[PDB]
């Protein structure tokens, strides 16, 4: 077995440029330039993912201070620098040789700063102005208090105060006179304090209204960029790439995608939103609207076997589909997962909103915003999930702006509901994909075969082969196929990516 | 005057800012009467913008007879800034040309220095005389040594440079040269994640030397490399070893004109350094071939086995 | 004109360049082996072999001229910008004790190697004759061959973080700031 | 636990300020005090004003030349110090303002007096928010820090305790403190920091120490967007293992607000509760502790976090409604005692943290 | 003079080089009556035209011969130079007066037999 | 150079005297030829080597020595007074149309003179300083082994 190790390693590595470096490392060991530890660590980096070959190699070769990358050693000449207050214990415990100095640790390049959005910059500017006003006012007030203590009966503060008040450069003479005029500086400083305080009141009002609109936008990171990323990443190519990547990872080591539906009211909510859009949209004729509603209701009632009567008034099964049906199902699952995520926090968020206390010292008295309360976008009562659904319906209709919808969601869910900012566009795309499922002959035939199989309810093993063969006959010979499996006992969906393995 | 608000600090409203930024258990005063002094410490009982020498920025001590400015340290002898010369200052060449440069009779002075040094050294007398008319200048390799190694380049400041100096984003997992997925060497997976669950994905690096891709969690590492040296995956030869100490360093790359190769006839046991090639006379690159490496490895293993089993 | 330097010495010079301008290291001064010691050993080892006085006096003349040129040009052209501060410190240590600085007794064997690397340019920027240039080049090449013979005992490779007796030492932040910032 | 708490505050510390646009402001110290007194915590704590440090006391760690330059430098005469500004990095990176030396002396005196009170047994918790400058190293200013008062306080602590633990939860690596005790086993430094192209540059997982101090320096390099549930899952096991194996006699905790969500420079996503959980966990061990407040550049958040942590040290949980301090207008729309995390993405996968903790636990085996 | 034994007798004169050899002091020997009936060249001056005219360039035939004779590689540089010299009498030295894997496995096999029998 | 023992030098001088003064060419192929000696050497020495590299070196050296004794025998390893005999052998090899294998004709007297001028032949090459030492060491080991077995061979 010792003779076949090299070809085993050659096959496992799978590249020539890496096998060359492996041979170079082995040669370096063979010339007494590498000890066994470095050889074993390098072969760990090469064949360590394999468990048998590495152990065999370690048992064959007989394997049986650590300086850091960010510290240098200075010469002892540059070590003894006079520290007058240093003692024997201080000399014993303090380190004088090894130095780190981030500049060396930066490779003489620099550092990357964290990106900040514009609302954070506005907040920083407001804070800076507040700090300047408060710093000047408090310094003047402290100097005033000290001056009153002097007149009536810790070094640079008063000097800088009277140097700021007197900018004529004559202030130094005033300090000298103060060391030898106290009422004069007293009455000057008190007037300065009064005018600065008035200006501070006006500026505090302005800053309050300015911050009170951008605060919640400042804490929204994934939401701001969201409604450009959803358009780019909710395409057919991205979903195909995801399922292909999962399949490739599985094959490098039948249930690629797994979905679990723990609630059925979300289906009615999605149907309601879709019907609202279909009624509102000026992009389909009158019969086409009814056809789209019928398709949506029939598909949801047949695939998930929910109901057929209450749905319009409010044994594993397999489906072999082309790209269109897969994309339609993926859009439906996206809507369902987003609504489920916003729904599972119903009780906590509802309790928070209802039991949201207010400060009585100055909040209720002076500093409040009825802006969201003037449009009913404050979620008081009006259970959060149902209110979100109602606002989504309003946005789909068009009588609600996107800005106020997003602001209400931000203030009601603490920026945890940023994924519903595109509910109208996702509903529109779902309706469009339902439409293309009608105006295509091949997809119509595939859907008819699915309906026949689903309604048969009693089929033998031949249902797995002849049905797939007929669907492929209605399909082309080059593009992918998807197998969607539905289980009623737990309402579980499994998606398998049969690109060309059926041929 | 002017504050950060852009106002004299006494105005306030700034009507334009108003329109832009609008829509349409006791107090601290008792802290001065409850702070006890704490003094129980155990230690309480005690013309050009560059330098004519190095061609770099910084503060300069300028000359007047010419537009040349030198650093304080870039001067022979160096001058401390606190102890300013405080007088008419020129560089060496200005002093020489003002005081000594009589071009009609300069050769006679050079010959006088030549014959004065003829007693001891006459091959360097001209060179010694040629040193007083030159200003200080930073040392640089004379442009025929750097070209010997076709991997060394000069930076903007003149420093040494080598060939090691350079939310949910799924497209980083795609080669973009063939459309395939970048498969991590350690785990054999791409771990692309999904837009539904972007926390199921793993960042990938695609090493800059051999183009192999790695995960930041497979090779222990926190961030990407963007500013420092080029990243090299752990699948490369050390090129520098400390053996218990003794230091081994791999030879630099020589231009192919002087890069001598040689193939030994021994091919079983041949003491070479890590300067091999798989298939002035101090930089030979032995060509070793794979079979010889196999035999060397097996020889070393078997010999060490005997060495240990003798005991 | 044209100087034939062995490739290993070129590698040594490039290593010195990398150590100074990239790693921010300097030379451990005073050197264990200075320029004066290297030249004295070379002269004693070479003159003891040949016997012709005409070829023996030229060796002494070459060594003396090399020493004089190094002493006169080290402070002008043989130092990188980082090293100059160190140089200045030495001058101060020389000026406090009334002892003049003699650079051939402090620096050694790596500043001499970079001294005889710009000799072609220094010769080119003169009015020297032809056979004198030929003689200088021949002596320099003989010295370079001799130095290449004894290369391992003058240019060792030990890390400053491990050995206290290495050729190079690490600079501190307070040193580098003054050297490259003021 | 029901510990006795000494609290150090100087009323002049807030009157010093950096440049106009500089993010670092001592004013937040004046703010956290105003909340603390208005919540009624002065009835549970002993409030002191430490005597400011002297030059000889500073020179126990720093050099005489650096301290002498700091006591003479002024914005007026900066042009007369051109060699010292580049020696000591007190030029553009770390500026020079009117109250540099008195501010440094106040911070150092507070830390040293807190350590002295811990030594004498007067209290079991010492709080000094003026301290916590963990970047200055003995001859130079770094990271807006000019005097390393943590080192002085630990030096004062080492006169009575064999082993001292130092814990840092700032986003930045504690380079000065780690460098000061990098070769000793008397002090064990542990830092949880963001490592990458970030300012301290240092703090790699393989910086365990040199010489006798080998394996007595712990670094946890983290990524952007870490939250409370992940930060505590990293923080509790590491600190627990350090406590069982190193067994310190005293602990210093640098509670820098740089790790809070919404910071100017920081890139973490910790809320107030996730930041105070570290203080609560360290307090739950029973050994003497000294809490210092280092970084933090959003005053309204760092002040609230410091007030909440001070309340927790006094075994109380403060109400979420502010008590109407002097700076009431700073505290946003709701005027609550809370810091809201953002929805930013967390790039700290469990595998990377698992590998980091495995490395740290492997190194820690040689400290008991 | 026969430039193989440095004696006198009946020689075989050359044309390009002024050299004379015996009919029996050759490798292979030639019948004295059997003339070449044409152009005859000795061992030397035949490799010279072989390497300077017919092949491409110098220092390339040696590499090809060494590569071809890689089985015996330590003697390759001697085997290449042996076919370039005229035969000479044996004067005293003046100071007297998948074919690779099979070899790999056999080497390991014999070496391990030696190991085992030496250990015990 | 090569370290030839004194006894082998005496044997070479004895053969020189027995050929060039009292002409007594030995008989046509004897009982022990070069091939038998070399195979027995490679067989009896390989059983005391514990390294595969040494085994490969020994095998390569033996094969190269055979292939070099083939092309060097009639070239410069024969006296003049013997050449005619060689010639007749050649003629026999011509008549029978059987290839000539000089390893199995000459033996143990002509291999000794083969490793007697090798330093000269090596010096007239371009071999490196490291392989020539290996060749010298191998030849020295073979010479010692042959001197050990001298009474039964020659
Ligand atoms: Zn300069
Ligand atoms: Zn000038
Ligand atoms: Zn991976
Ligand atoms: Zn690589
Ligand atoms: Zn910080
Ligand atoms: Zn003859
Ligand atoms: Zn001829």
């Amino acid at each position: 077995e010792e003779v076949t190790f090299f070809e085993k390693a050659k096959r496992y590595i799978g590249n020539k440029h890496l096998y060359t470096e492996f041979l170079k490392i082995l040669n370096l060991y063979s010339q007494d330039i590498l000890d066994l530890d470095d050889l074993v660590e390098k072969v760990d980096f090469y064949l360590g993912s394999n468990k048998e070959l590495f152990t065999w190699f370690k048992n064959f070769v007989g394997y049986q201070e650590a300086f850091g990358p960010s510290y240098k050693r200075l010469p002892k000449s540059d070590t003894f620098m006079p520290c007058s207050g240093r003692d024997d214990m201080c000399w014993e415990v303090l380190n004088d040789e090894w130095v780190g100095h981030p500049v060396w640790a930066s490779e003489d390049s620099g550092f990357i700063a964290h990106r900040k959005n514009q609302y954070e910059e506005t907040l920083f500017k407001i804070e800076e102005e507040r700090h300047e006003y408060d710093f000047y006012i408090e310094s003047n007030l402290r100097t005033i208090q000290c001056l009153e203590t002097i007149v009536n009966k810790s070094m640079t503060i008063y000097k800088k105060v009277i140097r700021k008040v007197y900018d004529k450069e004559r202030g130094f003479e005033i300090i000298d006179a103060l060391h030898e005029t106290a009422p004069v500086v007293l009455k000057r400083l008190k007037q300065k304090d009064e005018e600065w305080r008035r200006a501070q009141r006006e500026w505090n009002k302005v800053w309050r209204e300015l911050e009170q609109k951008v605060f919640f936008k400042s804490l929204d990171h994934l939401g701001l960029t969201f409604k450009q990323a959803d358009k780019k990443l909710l395409t057919t190519k991205q979903l195909i790439s995801e399922i292909s990547s999962i399949k490739v990872d599985q094959t490098n080591k039948k249930s690629q995608l797994d979905f679990d539906f723990p609630d059925k009211n979300i289906f009615y909510d999605i149907l309601c939103l879709a019907d609202t859009f279909i009624t509102h949209t000026t992009a389909y004729s009158n019969p086409d609207k009814e056809r789209l509603k019928d398709l949506l209701k029939y598909f949801i009632s047949l695939f998930f076997s929910i109901s057929f009567e209450k749905i319009e008034e409010s044994s594993i099964f397999n489906l072999f589909a082309n790209t269109n049906i897969y994309i339609f199902f993926r859009h439906w699952t996206t809507i369902y997962e987003r609504l489920l995520e916003i729904k599972q926090m119903n009780e906590r968020v509802t309790k928070e909103i209802n039991t949201r206390s207010t400060v009585t010292f100055a909040k209720d008295l002076d500093l409040l915003s009825s802006q969201l309360s003037e449009m009913g976008l404050d979620f008081v009562g009006e259970d959060a999930y149902k209110q979100v659904l109602r606002l989504s319906r309003r946005l789909i209709n068009g009588d609600l702006e996107h800005q106020w919808f997003e602001e209400s969601l931000r203030q009601a869910y603490n920026n945890k509901a940023f994924k519903l900012y595109t509910i109208d566009k996702v509903t529109q795309s779902l309706v469009k994909h339902a439409h293309t499922l009608m105006t295509d002959a091949k997809t119509a035939e595939i859907m008819a075969l699915f309906v026949k199989d689903r309604n048969a309810s009693t089929t033998s093993a031949k249902d797995q082969i002849i049905y797939r063969l007929q669907v492929r006959s209605h399909m082309s010979n080059t593009e992918n196929m998807f197998r969607i499996e539905f289980d009623k006992r737990t309402l579980h969906v499994s998606i398998q990516y049969i690109a060309l393995d059926d041929l | 005057k002017v504050s950060v608000t852009g106002l004299p600090l006494n105005k306030g409203p700034s009507e334009k800012i108003k329109r832009e930024s609008l829509w349409n258990d006791l107090k601290t005063f008792l802290t001065e009467n409850m702070t006890e002094e704490s003094n129980i410490r155990s230690t309480i009982g005690w013309n050009e913008d560059f330098c004519s020498a190095c061609n770099q920025s910084g503060s300069f001590l300028c000359c007047d007879t010419c537009p040349k400015s030198f650093h304080f340290l870039c001067l022979d002898p160096p001058i401390d800034p606190n102890n300013l010369p405080k007088g008419d200052w020129h560089c060496n060449e200005c002093k020489f040309k003002i005081f000594i440069n009589n071009s009609m009779a300069t050769l006679k002075k050079i010959e006088s220095n030549f014959i004065k040094q003829n007693n001891n050294v006459k091959i360097f007398a001209k060179l010694l005389f040629n040193i007083d008319s030159h200003n200080p200048k930073q040392f640089q390799l004379p442009n025929y040594i750097k070209e010997t190694f076709p991997a060394v380049k000069t930076g903007s400041r003149g420093q040494y440079s080598d060939e090691n100096d350079k939310s949910y984003n799924p497209d980083t997992h795609i080669d973009s040269n063939s459309g395939k997925f970048l498969i991590c060497y350690k785990c054999n997976q791409t771990r692309l994640g999904s837009w539904s669950h972007p926390e199921n994905s793993r960042l990938i690096m695609t090493c800059d030397y051999c183009q192999t891709p790695w995960h930041l969690d497979c090779v222990p590492r926190a961030s990407f490399k963007n500013l420092g040296s080029k990243w090299k995956c752990p699948l490369h030869s050390p090129t520098k070893v400390y053996k218990k100490y003794k230091v081994w360093k791999k030879q630099r790359l020589i231009n192919k004109k002087n890069q001598l190769y040689y193939e030994p006839l021994q091919k079983i046991g041949y003491q070479n350094n890590g300067n091999i090639q798989i298939i002035n006379q101090d930089f030979k690159i032995t060509q070793i071939d794979e079979n010889s490496i196999k035999y060397d490895f097996f020889d070393k293993i078997y010999k060490s086995k005997m060495v240990q089993k003798r005991k | 004109i044209s100087l034939q330097i062995p490739i290993k010495l070129k590698s040594v010079l490039v290593d010195d360049w990398e150590y100074v301008t990239k790693d921010k290291k300097i030379c451990r001064l005073p050197a264990d082996v200075t320029v004066e010691m290297v030249l004295n050993k070379y002269e004693h080892e070479v003159s003891q072999e040949l016997e012709s006085p005409g070829s023996q006096s030229q060796l002494s003349e070459y060594c003396a001229g090399l020493k004089l040129y190094f002493d006169k040009c080290l402070g002008n052209m043989l130092l990188y910008r980082l090293e100059r501060l160190q140089y200045d410190e030495l001058l101060k240590k020389s000026s406090k004790d009334q002892k003049p600085l003699v650079p051939i007794r402090i620096y050694g064997a790596i500043h001499l190697l970079r001294l005889i690397s710009v000799l072609p340019e220094l010769i080119s920027s003169t009015t020297m004759d032809l056979q004198s240039c030929q003689l200088l080049i021949k002596q320099t090449e003989d010295f370079l061959v001799w130095l290449l013979m004894h290369v391992d005992e003058y240019f060792n490779d030990k890390d400053p973080n491990r050995s206290d007796d290495a050729l190079y030492v690490n600079t501190s932040s307070q040193y580098e700031g003054v050297a490259l910032g003021m | 636990d029901k510990r006795r708490v000494a609290y150090f505050y100087d009323a002049d510390v807030g009157n010093y300020a950096y440049g106009a646009g500089h993010p670092m402001k001592p004013h937040r110290i004046r703010m956290a005090h105003s909340l603390i007194m208005n919540y009624g915590l002065y009835k549970k704590m002993e409030i002191y004003r430490a005597k400011p440090a002297t030059k000889q006391e500073m020179c126990q760690f720093h050099t005489d030349e650096y301290i002498d330059f700091l006591s003479r430098v002024t914005p007026d005469n900066l042009e007369m110090f051109k060699r010292e500004s580049v020696k000591f990095n007190v030029g553009d990176d770390c500026p020079v303002f009117d109250g540099l030396y008195e501010y440094c002396s106040i911070s150092g005196g507070g830390s040293m007096e807190g350590a002295a009170r811990l030594n004498r047994g007067k209290c079991d918790v010492a709080v000094n928010y003026a301290g916590g400058l963990h970047h200055a190293k003995k001859s130079e200013a770094s990271g807006f820090c000019y005097l390393n008062d943590i080192v002085l306080g630990i030096i004062e602590l080492l006169r009575y305790h064999p082993r001292v633990l130092y814990i840092d939860i700032d986003v930045h690596h504690g380079d000065g403190v780690e460098e000061a005790f990098y070769t000793t086993d008397r002090v064990m430094t542990c830092s949880f920091h963001k490592y990458g192209e970030f300012f301290p540059g240092t703090g790699e997982l393989r910086d365990i120490g040199v010489g006798a101090g080998k394996n007595y320096a712990v670094n946890v390099p983290l990524r952007d967007g870490i939250d409370d549930a992940t930060y505590r899952s990293v923080f509790e096991p590491v600190i627990k293992k350090i406590m069982e194996w190193y067994q310190p006699s005293a602990v210093v905790l640098q509670c820098g607000g740089d790790s809070l969500s919404g910071d100017r420079l920081g890139c973490f996503n910790l809320s107030m509760e996730g930041h105070a959980n570290c203080v609560n966990y360290v307090k739950s061990f029973g050994i003497p502790m000294m809490v210092v407040g280092g970084g933090g550049y959003t005053m309204r958040n760092v002040a609230r976090t410091w007030c909440f942590e001070t309340g927790l040290l006094n075994n109380v949980v403060l109400d979420k409604d502010l008590p109407y301090n002097e700076y009431y207008e700073y505290y946003g729309p709701d005027y609550k005692l809370s810091v809201r995390p953002s929805n930013m993405f967390n790039v700290n996968t469990p595998e990377y943290l698992d590998k980091v903790m495995t490395n740290i636990f492997a190194n820690l085996e040689n400290t008991k």
